[PDB]
């Protein structure tokens, strides 16, 4: 036979290998691909989907819809903070979003994130609000003016339902690690730019729902078996 | 397959503005990053190819665990196993596929046979596997005539041999495997995949005849889907698995501790 | 022909096409 | 052997110097659209910060052992440069540096100046220890090297100058872009560098992307009653840029 | 890549002379050998190619030592290991890379698994490895579900199999690996490479089930950097290593006995 | 399958092998090479760097800068020896230079070496000095005239700072071994060609610093895990 | 084509280009 | 990989074999062949040399 | 090209030329 | 030539034709 | 060229011609 000689890396199985292989079932033929709707080629189209943050991750809301929602208080003359979050894609709560899980299935990420926000309160009601981002190396802001020094948007709550805005990609490195240990990507932070004003005898309350998705900018590397989910023992049947 | 570059974006304001939308449409929100940042032009030039389906599905993982003991007292009877083929009882692989309505692929299948000694030696050992499509006569005995295999895909391993593998083409009577199903076999039991996903079973059996060494054989069985296609994505599993075919998740004497973790106040990151 | 992303020629040889299990994008 | 220098608003000369080698020959420049990571059009203070600033007087003697700084931290207080640094999560800048060190025709001694990269300083103490932020980031106040009693020693860097404070031999230090103040050869010395990192721009206050070392390779002396001379260093940042504007960093 | 030939050099003197310089410039000194020797022409024709980076970095060496004992009393728990990936704890390889600011390369990785018997036999044995990138769930147990690996690079070896190897591409989120770093993770601890060099970990685990043979498994793990590039050379390590990520060298109850050796007088060679 | 047959040298691992290998991490893509300054292709550019000899390798100077330096005595009317050294690239002290270490990482060397010398004394001061090389097979010289029979340079200490000069390559073989055992390459030797003269009440002293680098002529072979450095036990972390 | 330093033809065949790990000068 | 199958005569070492082999010392380069006198290609040139018989092979 | 003494083509493939260790006359 | 049902070239090499044991339709 | 009795190309590769040990008629 041809004189051949064998390199190391022979005779192993690697779960992430790439090769031809022989057939168990020669002469077989598969069923034809009918034109089923809902084609897919990549994970990024899933990233492009807006999904809700369970923003309001606490005991009093977790076992319910309400952890996707925040409640606003039209009673308050103040500039102050409504909420804040990290921005690291596999941090809590963001990891629990589908982009979060897809990022949690991965080790590297890059590109800017889309964020979106609906004024879910009574149609008769008005406000304008500050949504802001904090470039890190610094504490999460404690005045509205701090957030005004960050990159931010002021929401003209017009007839249109939703404000949508982007955390710009400002990683030193072209990628960042998907889960921080002792590390940070920056903060989302939210504030009363005006007070919220309902007209008289409206419910003394309002709701806000918050969305995120990958921008056209977004991408991942180092697919890894995700942090997000655990199996204990045998899966019964 | 790549992202575009990002252009420079001029600092401006105008009566035209796309930053507002109606998420209620169902359509994804105001799409563009250059809209609210006065960007410099950057060669955003990072490939999405690792994010491809022929990547993400197209890495192998373990599927099932064929543990056996070599019984002595009736070596000829007991020393074989059969397992109902499913992707539904190892979580990571399961969650790859528990991501869609349907998927289609050809399959690298890979066998990691292992012999564990309960005795001073193992000697030479040889082991059979068979794909048992449904309505093949299932082997009842380590001596069953069903170990003969004129047309069933049966394959052999022995001590010191390399890891066996084969390519299995896409099997289904339909276009794609049901990842989920919403009904029954026509007389109304086994709700969901336990209807549609009758692939039959894998089987294994010691081929060496009766011998003195008490041993366990364990095969870890692996697969990678390649030449993949997938159909309508669906949300990831939030909680521990429970019941293979069935989507059951409310475990006995337990509570629904999902992947979400709580914090003291929503104004603190 | 050569690999489009690349600088070399390699092509199938195993018998039945489904058995290859390695796809372009 | 004469030069004049002009950056942003401010000018420098020596009429007894041999020109800087430009570090790796790469004259300083802004980031490229081909290489960048950050998305915004970044902050170009230009003339108002790509201009000179200078450090407090050190002074040296035959008994003196060495001095160094880590950048940009050594310039955190340089008005526009300093705050523009502190108000951004990221930036980048190269530097032009000149060290001022005239003596009489009647002095001898020599210093080596080395521009040096990440220069990851070793601890003073043995064992499971590492350098504390206060000392890695001495600010413009810098680190002179001294014989005695630096507190918090477990978090101090080593004083071991001839081991380059990292366990590498001095004299091979000329591997970096470097010059000598030699009192016969010159009255001053100069070096210029572009930006550098493994990353297209960096977390300024969190990482000293460049560092500068000056060492008494040969002891200062003269017979004159002026037994000691000051040294001072001036720096201009180059092509300085900042991105991710938010509050002032603490 | 070759030196030039050297020409014949005429014996001369002149007002022009390059033998003098200012080393204080930082530039290397008076360059030319023909200046002070009246040479004959010689075909100086010795290649520098062994001196290439794809040579000097591009020879493999050992990196780390995965020693394990197969515990019996809870075989299912203990019999695995994890190691934080670094080039910082075998001196020769370390000193190749402790020669620059940064370097970039693809990696041949090679595994030298070894089984040592504490018992009359070893039988068949099979062994798992996994690359655990950070934020993969780290295996806690030799029976952990984390041994399933749908997308993690996991690979197998067994008794009598050849040495495993794989090509690992250049990993970093940045352009090149930091050989050194001059600061912190943003809240100011772990000074230097312990910040930047979070590659996560390699892992190993016995795949054969519980069996009677008390054994040690040792893997020597090797790597060669190829397709290499490197960034700004820096001086070699003068003294024994001490603390992986950290450049610490002042060892406890010890003194700084460098590679320099003293002599009685500087007028004696 | 194709009839094949297997040569010896199969199934080994050689730490110095050369081959293709399969990927652990298919479909991945690396970060782009930004134009970082400080490119390198070979070790010879490091060889081209002048580095100081720790010339003055003794107890009284070793733990200090001073082992890179020598002290000269303007008080002496004599022709006599200032210092001498070997020339074998991996001999003490030269091995401790970066060219030394690079040579110590290697087994064969070739080509001539550059040497350089600054009159570090008081600017007002004058001398001329003899720097000389000894072609071996012979003892290290004991008169200045001996060194004058060797290849040598007399230093006109003009306004210019430094004299620089070359040990010519005079190996019998095109290469020499990098470390001698019971072997020799020749000597550097240094002498008062004139007396050193300071003008009155100058410091009664002067300093000299000494440099070496590979010439354009220089090259190495047989890269080997260097003599120069030792690891005892485990490297802790 | 053939090897520039040499007298024979040899070229890549393994799948993804980074995985080769063997470079020209 | 290509379907291959292995002939006998594999896996032996023969002291009189003939093959390519991989390098222990890649990137190395040998010293040049200077024109040393006394070239040789074959044993027959040694055969062409007249040598004396020890014709008179006895004790004395 | 083919072997001059012979009736077939065979040529080097291992990387560095000295490593071949098999010469013509 | 290439495989008629397919997109690649592969052909016999073992010596005696009956020994192949793999037929077209 | 191809095998005269047959439908495929195969030819020698081992070094010295006598060592082949397989002849036509």
């Amino acid at each position: 036979g041809l004189p051949v000689f064998i390199t190391p890396g022979s005779g192993q199985f690697l779960t992430t290998d790439d090769f031809q292989s022989p057939c168990a079932l020669p002469w077989y033929h598969p069923t034809k691909e009918i034109s089923i709707p809902g084609e897919v080629k990549n994970l990024v189209e899933i990233c492009q989907v807006d999904s809700l943050v369970p923003i309001n991750n606490t005991d009093t809301y977790i076992n319910s819809e309400n952890m996707y929602s925040v409640v606003l208080q039209s009673s308050i003359n103040a500039p102050d903070k409504i909420f804040s979050i990290r921005t690291d894609v596999a941090s809590q709560p963001l990891a629990t979003t589908l982009i979060g899980e897809i990022s949690s299935y991965f080790t590297h990420w890059t590109g800017s994130l889309r964020f979106s926000f609906m004024f879910c309160g009574t149609a008769n009601t008005t406000v304008k609000l500050l949504l802001a981002y904090t470039p890190p190396g610094i504490a999460e802001p404690t005045t509205r003016k701090d957030a005004m020094l960050g990159t931010h948007v002021i929401w003209d709550v017009g007839l249109q339902s939703t404000i949508s805005m982007v955390v710009p990609w400002i990683s030193a490195s072209h990628y960042r690690n998907t889960s921080p240990g002792r590390s940070t990507s920056g903060y989302i932070t939210c504030w009363y730019q005006t007070r919220l004003v309902i007209p008289p005898q409206t419910p003394p309350t309002a709701r806000l729902l918050c969305f995120v998705s990958g921008c056209k900018d977004f991408c991942l590397r180092m697919a890894r078996d995700t942090n997000l989910h655990l199996q204990s023992g045998a899966i019964a049947q | 397959l790549v992202v575009p570059n990002i252009n420079s974006s001029n600092p401006t304001t105008s009566n035209s503005a796309p930053a507002l939308d109606a998420a209620e449409t169902g359509h994804t929100s105001s799409v563009q990053p250059e809209d609210v940042i006065e960007t410099r032009y950057v060669q955003t030039s990072q490939t999405r190819d690792e994010m491809s389906l022929e990547s993400f599905l197209g890495r192998s993982g373990c599927i099932h665990e064929s543990k056996l003991e070599v019984t002595l007292a009736n070596y000829n009877k007991e020393n074989f196993t059969v397992w109902a083929i499913n992707l539904q009882e190892m979580a990571q692989i399961r969650r790859k596929f528990e991501l869609f309505t349907y998927t289609r692929f050809d399959s690298e299948i890979t066998l990691v046979p292992c012999i564990s000694a309960l005795s001073q030696d193992i000697g030479h050992i040889t082991m059979q596997y068979m794909y048992v499509p449904p309505g093949a006569p299932v082997p009842n005995s380590r001596d069953d005539y069903a170990w003969q295999s004129g047309t069933n895909a049966s394959v052999f391993w022995q001590h010191g041999q390399a890891y066996p593998r084969f390519s299995l083409p896409f099997l289904s009577v339909a276009s794609a495997y049901y990842m989920f199903y919403d009904g029954y076999d026509e007389q109304d039991q086994n709700y969901g995949t336990a209807n549609t996903n009758n692939m039959g079973s894998l089987c294994s059996r010691i081929v060496t005849e009766k011998h003195i060494h008490k041993v366990h054989i364990m095969t870890r069985i692996y697969h990678k889907a390649k030449h993949v296609k997938a159909w309508c994505p669906r949300p990831p599993r939030a909680l521990e698995y429970t019941r293979a075919h069935r989507t059951n998740f409310k475990i006995e004497d337990r509570s629904i501790q999902t992947a979400i973790v709580t914090r003291p106040i929503i104004t603190t990151a | 022909a050569q690999v489009s992303r690349q600088n070399y020629f390699n092509i199938n040889y195993f018998k039945d096409a489904a058995s290859n299990g390695a796809s372009k994008l | 052997r004469i030069i004049q220098i002009t950056r942003g608003d401010s000018t420098i000369t020596s009429q007894d110097v041999a020109n800087a080698i430009v570090a790796y020959g790469v004259w300083p420049h802004y980031l490229s659209s081909k290489d960048a990571s950050a998305i915004d059009k970044p902050s170009q203070p230009d003339t108002s910060s790509n201009r000179f600033y200078t450090l407090r007087s050190v002074t040296w003697s035959s008994s003196s052992k060495g001095w160094w700084w880590k950048l940009p931290d050594a310039l955190k207080d340089m008005g526009i440069f300093g705050e523009n640094m502190f108000y951004h999560y990221l930036g980048r800048s190269g530097y032009t540096i000149h060290v001022q060190c005239n003596a009489s025709k009647f002095h001898q001694g020599t210093l080596i100046v080395a521009l040096i990269p990440e220069h990851q300083i070793a601890s003073a103490l043995h064992g499971n220890v590492n350098v504390g932020y206060n000392y890695t980031h001495p600010g413009e106040t810098g680190r002179e090297v001294k014989a005695e009693t630096r507190l918090n020693p477990d978090l101090q860097p080593t004083e071991e100058y001839w081991l380059n404070f990292d366990g590498t031999l001095l004299g091979n230090i000329t591997i970096f872009p470097h010059q000598f103040i030699n009192l016969r050869s010159n009255n001053s010395a100069t070096i210029i560098a572009p930006y550098v990192n493994a990353v297209p721009m960096d977390s300024m206050r969190s990482h000293n992307n460049w560092s500068l070392v000056i060492i008494p390779i040969c002891p200062l002396e003269t017979s004159s009653a002026i037994n000691t001379i000051p040294i001072t260093i001036s720096i201009s940042p180059m092509c300085a840029e900042f991105s991710g504007a938010r509050a002032k960093r603490q």
